[PDB]
């Protein structure tokens, strides 16, 4: 019971890729009609499966 | 009872569309 | 560039489905 | 025009499921032995396609795809047509010139003989041609001559497909009973559209039918329904069948009601699992041109009990007099035998129906069992 004086219940910390994260904002998926339709199908089957 | 079916009916109609 | 991601993603994913789920062949096997 | 409790009834059929696409067997194993699934070939449709688009586009992978399906089909296409040509060869081998003959249809015993009309109805087998020929009996005939009259043609297809992928189901049925004096035409069609498949979405179907009955003489006036349903599965939960359908029927004297009798019905079906009890339920509520029918008939099921069938059903006339009826069904074996009961039960006439069929293959212990009748049989003068 010495953790009741002292209780620091740290958790629920997510790490994000620096590379995967600076690779997926340097891609521009809305500027342009046709990369609009092939984001939009991948985000269709993706989130499906 | 007719206003409950036509209101559940409208209510799916409309749902099955939205999707 | 990475414009083309994306679509190469795409085109991936389903054909892999094609060959590993929906594959009447593999199910029969 | 029929009242509005045919019309609910025909509305309150049970849970619906519109008809899918057809697949080749060929072209979907690329010349390999396959099984039976639904949700893979479906998939296999609506991804050619999808390929097929992004050939277009360019991509060479799909490219690649499209170019060793057409390869396969070219194959399968080949093959068949070889088929086709050594089974009229061996036809022909085996009668020199002799065409195929049918067998009769057999009416029944009668005290005219059984054998007399049988050359009428023997006639060479037809080409491969799509329709399907029947023949309709009607209940009183000629005495002196064949009883049937009329015939019905059956026509199914999937146009707007490209390599036996896609396309859109149709079905036709026209049934035709012309004489010197009377005319009898009954026309239906049926078209199913897809939207979505499992992979690339939710199933969501659309099937449209129309009806059209045409008595010349008798009723000099034709009828017209055209009903359209639509069928999600998952909408509430991981599967629920929803689906919701919508009619509409006309009475008029040709194309618009032009004042005619018209009557819009929809219903509602969906079926849902709480607990130990597995509920299917469909609604429907009809208007005709002022009252109102409601119906709706319910399944249910016990998990506990899976021998006993339970089958609920509640019909209310426009305000108001409300029918409950109530099935049962169970089934057991006896000593040699099967007997299957069914206990039926309204409220409204306060009435209890109840039948046992039996069935025995060994011997006749259950006839010897029943011998009451016997006595009860009496001359009485
Ligand atoms: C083309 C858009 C997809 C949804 C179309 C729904 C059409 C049927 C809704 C009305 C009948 C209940």
């Amino acid at each position: 019971s010495k953790e009741t004086n002292l209780t620091t219940k740290y958790k629920s910390q997510f790490i994000y890729s620096k590379r995967w994260k600076s690779i997926f904002s340097k891609i521009q998926p809305l500027q342009n009609g046709t990369t609009r339709k092939s984001y939009q199908l991948f985000r269709n089957v993706a989130k499906q499966i | 009872a007719a206003a409950f079916a036509a209101f559940a009916g409208f209510a799916f109609a409309a749902f099955a569309a939205a999707g | 560039k990475l414009n083309f991601v994306y679509s190469e993603l795409f085109v991936k994913l389903i054909k892999e489905c094609k060959k590993r789920i929906h594959d009447q062949t593999f199910l029969k096997n | 025009l029929p009242p509005m409790t045919f019309f609910v009834e025909q509305m309150s059929e049970g849970v619906l499921k519109p008809e899918g696409w057809a697949t080749m067997e060929t072209v979907a194993g690329l010349g390999e032995e396959v099984t039976e699934d639904e949700g893979a070939e479906s998939f296999n449709h609506v991804y050619y396609r999808q390929m097929y688009e992004l050939a277009v586009a360019g991509d060479p992978w799909a490219q690649r795809e499209y170019a060793a399906m057409l390869r396969a089909y070219d194959k399968g296409c080949e093959s068949y047509r070889a088929s086709y040509e050594e089974a009229d060869v061996d036809a022909n081998v085996e009668y020199g010139v002799e065409s195929y003959v049918v067998d009769p249809i057999d009416f029944g015993p009668s005290f005219d003989p059984e054998d007399m009309y049988s050359h009428r109805h023997a006639y060479a087998e037809a080409a491969d041609a799509g329709v399907t020929v029947i023949p309709s009996q009607d209940y009183y005939g000629p005495e002196h001559d064949d009883p049937l009259n009329g015939i019905v043609f059956q026509y199914e297809a999937q146009p707007f497909s490209r390599h036996g992928w896609g396309g859109v189901p149709f079905d036709l049925t026209v049934c035709c009973e012309k004489d010197k004096t009377s005319l009898c035409l009954q026309g239906e069609t049926h078209v199913s559209l897809v939207h979505s498949v499992p992979p690339f979405g939710p199933r969501h179907i659309t099937q449209v039918t129309g009806s059209w009955e045409v008595l010349r003489p008798n009723i000099k006036d034709v009828m017209y329904q055209l009903e359209v349903d639509t069928f999600k599965d998952g909408l509430l939960g991981k599967s629920d069948h929803a689906g919701c359908g919508l009619m509409l029927a006309r009475l008029g004297e040709g194309g618009d009601p032009r004042k005619g009798p018209t009557a819009v019905g929809v219903r509602l079906q969906d079926t849902l699992r709480v607990g130990p009890f597995k509920l299917e339920a469909c609604a429907s509520k009809v208007a005709v041109q002022k009252e109102e029918g409601w119906g709706a008939r319910a399944f249910v099921g016990y998990d506990w009990l899976p021998g006993l069938g339970m089958a609920f059903d509640f019909i209310q006339e426009r305000t108001r007099l409300r029918g409950y009826g109530a099935n049962f069904t169970y089934d057991w074996e006896a000593l040699g035998a099967a007997f299957g009961m069914e206990v039926d039960y309204v409220a409204a006439s306060e009435s209890v129906f109840v039948s046992v069929n039996a069935f025995s293959g060994n011997d006749y212990r259950l006839g010897w069992l029943l011998l009451l009748p016997a006595v009860n049989y009496f001359k009485e003068t």
